[PDB]
DNA sequence: CGGAAATCATAACCACAATCTTTTT
DNA sequence: GAAAAAGATTGTGGTTATGATTTCC
């Protein structure tokens, strides 16, 4: 993969309401993050061109965020089934920015009897064995 | 740590740019932070769909549902193809 | 190796220390390797005498007890004439609470 | 924190032991703390020699001097060899 | 800022009891 | 309807290969 699965799971699990994650979810996300990076970068490079530069810069990313409606959840990083209606979507972005501080990226154990069995069990070379 | 590794983000950015192009340190850092927000934004919305349906495992269709909902529809069709063709 | 950076940090935790040559942490990385190996070798002797194949804390404790030059470690599990070294060990143990 | 990583220490302990052998977690923790005190111990005497000698950088000869006076002479000759093969 | 070298961090690997989801009763 | 058994799938940590970051230039 071009993006590390475990690190994706970590960011997902910083939401306390997340319990378990299917094995596809990180795999899917790695590919979706890729598309998100390509789109974000593509539109940022426009602003660099408009400004007659060869170097992509923070303020280019900011311009792309500002120009691109569905990127408005990202307005904090650069200070100073159907799609939701712009207004419905707007409320979900506001609730997301409301919840953003409560995110904790420290390791938390969610299933203790699993940890109990994992620390008592045979390992060939760190690995679980039969 | 709350970010994906800046080297990997940097590799993907370069694929969207011309060969000429150069990328500043702060542009890498900004994109790196945005990707993490993307995950959190999608994951929170998928997490709510799971609670409402009284399920406890976030699955791929929950992500795809959130992406359509929050306006990333353009990713959904490629992702479903990506699902199956990887899955073998 | 053993990481150069955390070696340098541990070295510089003594306020008296000041500057450290670049070769010094590399020298310590190998010396700590030898130290770990001797401590382990002699702890393993204890575990054998007690016919276990698992190295336990009390094996390390016995090796620290058995070998004089490990005197300075006496507090962890509660060349110089035998006694000039003893004075350097005592002054070190008293600075450790500081 | 103030210790060398227990995973490095573990790796080195195994090399001193047979395949049959296994190691307790508290035995790894102990060796880890001893390794750190060894550094503090050696560094202490070497640092003392430098302040006696009006110098303020601890070099390798200082460290080697400290091991000889503290009973660790067995390490000195292989350490000298190791220094130079590294090119000092 | 990109690239090479040196240094260091960690993601992936493993398998099963615990737990989640579906089907039976 | 509700309960319960069946069937499906993850979370968990010690080690080390992998590659990410740090240092130079």
């Amino acid at each position: 993969h071009q993006l590390p699965l475990a690190r994706i799971k970590k960011i997902m699990k910083a939401d306390e309401d997340v319990r378990m994650i299917s094995a596809e979810a990180p795999i899917l996300f790695a590919k979706a993050c890729e598309l998100f990076i390509l789109e974000l970068t593509i539109r940022s490079w426009l602003h660099a061109e408009e400004n007659k530069r060869r170097t992509l810069q923070k303020n280019d990313i900011a311009a792309a965020i500002t120009r691109t409606d569905i990127f408005d959840f990202l307005v904090d990083i650069v200070p100073r089934v159907t799609q939701l209606s712009p207004m419905d979507r707007e409320a979900r972005v506001l609730r997301y920015r409301e919840k953003r501080k409560t995110r904790k990226f420290e390791k938390t154990i969610r299933y203790a009897s699993r940890k109990a069995y994992a620390e008592i069990r045979p390992r060939v070379n760190g690995r679980f064995a039969k | 740590d709350r970010f994906l590794p800046i080297a990997n983000v940097s590799r993907i950015m370069k694929k969207a740019l011309p060969a000429n192009a150069k990328i500043s340190k702060d542009a890498k850092e900004t994109v790196q932070e945005c990707v993490s927000e993307f995950i959190s934004f999608i994951t929170g919305e998928a997490s709510d769909k799971c609670q409402r349906e009284k399920r406890k495992t976030i699955n791929g269709d929950d992500l795809l549902w959130a992406m359509t909902t929050l306006g990333f529809e353009d990713y959904v069709e490629p992702l479903k193809v990506y699902l199956q063709k990887y899955r073998e | 190796q053993l990481p150069l950076a955390r070696i340098k940090k541990i070295m510089k935790a003594d306020e008296d220390v000041r500057m450290i040559s670049a070769e010094a942490p590399i020298l310590f990385a190998k010396a700590c390797e030898l130290f770990i190996l001797e401590l382990t070798i002699r702890s393993w002797l204890h575990a054998e005498e007690n016919k276990r194949r698992t190295l336990q804390k009390n094996d390390i404790a016995a090796a620290i007890t058995r070998t004089d030059i490990f005197d300075f470690l006496v507090d962890i599990v509660p060349q110089l004439s035998p006694m000039d070294r003893e004075a350097r060990v005592l002054r070190y143990r008293e600075k450790r609470k500081t």
